[PDB]
DNA sequence: GCATCCGTGAGTCGAGGAAGCACAATTTAACACTTTTGTCAAG
DNA sequence: CTTGACAAAAGTGTTAAATTGTGCTATACTGGGAGCCGTCACGGATGC
């Protein structure tokens, strides 16, 4: 069944038990912004 | 190059190919104004102090 | 200070590459329209 | 003509950061003193 | 606006440490040491 309509789904659909793992891949971990900072010393561009 | 352009009119289709050689880099210090005794250097240049920290 | 960005200027990887084809004893010269000499150094580096 | 050699090229972000001493010569430090500078109250 | 005490605030001048540069050793000594090694493309140049 569809829990915002309530009604079923018009197929029957696979439903069952699967162990799924959570990655060390964290968007919390990636997240990153800069507007200014760091710069190289030869170059004088900026660090990455 | 006087001599290279003459040694152009060579039957030897090799000794042709080596004259232009030579004088394609003839020419260029020709045209360029650059001396070729500036290939050996006499001073050289030492870059900015702060380009090499 | 709410204005717009003003226009660029000679980057510095620029200048370094030029100093850098100085080290190797190569006479590099930005021209102007009339082949005279333009200083992209700020009269920093003319004696 | 042909092999054989050398030289240049081979994807992009990201994350991972063992002499030793002597002595002379030069420099640095610590006094000393005088010479500004900054305040003061006046006046 | 000055006008004279004042006091650090700073500078100039020696002096002595502390640091730094330099020369010198007298048995005889006489030509180095580390790679070692699985890729494939091309030009381009020479050995002729």
């Amino acid at each position: 069944y569809d829990g915002r309509t309530g009604e079923p789904i018009e197929g029957p659909i696979v439903v069952g038990q699967m162990f799924i793992m959570k990655l060390y891949h964290m968007v919390e971990d990636k997240m990153h912004a800069r507007s200014t900072g760091p710069y190289s010393l030869i170059t004088q561009q900026p660090l990455g | 190059e006087k001599e290279l352009l003459e040694e152009m009119k060579h039957p030897s289709r090799a000794r042709r190919a080596k004259a232009r050689k030579r004088l394609e880099v003839v020419r260029a210090f020709l045209d360029s104004g650059n001396r070729p005794e500036w290939m050996i250097l006499e001073a050289v240049p030492v870059l900015p102090p702060d380009l090499r920290p | 200070k709410g204005e717009d960005v003003p226009e660029p200027s000679v980057p510095e990887s620029f200048r370094v590459l030029v100093k850098e084809l100085q080290a190797l004893a190569l006479d590099v010269q930005t021209l102007d329209e009339k082949d005279n000499p333009v200083d992209i150094f700020e009269g920093l580096a003319s004696k």
